[PDB]
């Protein structure tokens, strides 16, 4: 409900690093638009965690 | 006219963070938590990039020349070191054959138009 426009940087295995229309490199759920190079609009909720303390 | 990039210049773009010693995965974990944070991250590697002279003792130190990217940004030395290998990687893209990026990245910082954050 949140979209989030970017562009990939890396497919990893089942997961993706992209772009965010913020600039952020954020790991999101691998899609079949998904080519490293490419543009993606996906939702927020895509995003994962790293999880940071 | 498409907007698209070469996997080959991520890659290779990729091939220069290898350098550094900083992965796609070392820019997550360095992503900034909020909008202030981010412009003033990617900010940094904009005018480190601006800089002929900055980005070359980047790429020779592989590392951000700290005390130069100081006095021109008036950011505190901690906020460098936190960020170091994301804004090591927006510098690079600036200057990288990642034009698409770097066009995501520039319109993003220049959004500084209205910036109080209160």
């Amino acid at each position: 409900s949140m979209n989030r426009l970017g562009i990939i940087y890396e497919i990893q295995g089942m997961k993706a690093v992209v772009l965010t229309s913020e600039g952020e490199f954020l790991i999101i759920r691998r899609r079949k638009d998904m080519k490293v190079g490419q543009q993606v609009s996906f939702e927020n909720e895509d995003i994962y965690n790293v999880r940071g303390k | 006219m498409e907007d698209i990039e070469a996997r080959e210049d991520i890659e290779e773009l990729k091939k220069k963070l290898q350098e550094f010693g900083i992965t796609f995965l070392d820019l997550v974990l360095n992503v900034p938590k909020h909008r202030d944070s981010r412009q003033l991250c990617i900010r940094l590697a904009k005018m480190l990039a601006e800089d002929e002279q900055m980005y070359n003792a980047l790429m020779k130190n592989k590392n951000i020349p700290r005390n130069e990217l100081k006095k021109k940004a008036k950011v505190h030395g901690r906020t460098i070191g936190n960020n170091r290998k994301y804004i090591i990687a927006l510098c690079l893209i600036f200057r990288s054959n990642l034009n698409l990026s770097k066009r995501y990245l520039e319109y993003y910082t220049m959004l500084e138009h209205h910036h109080h954050h209160h």
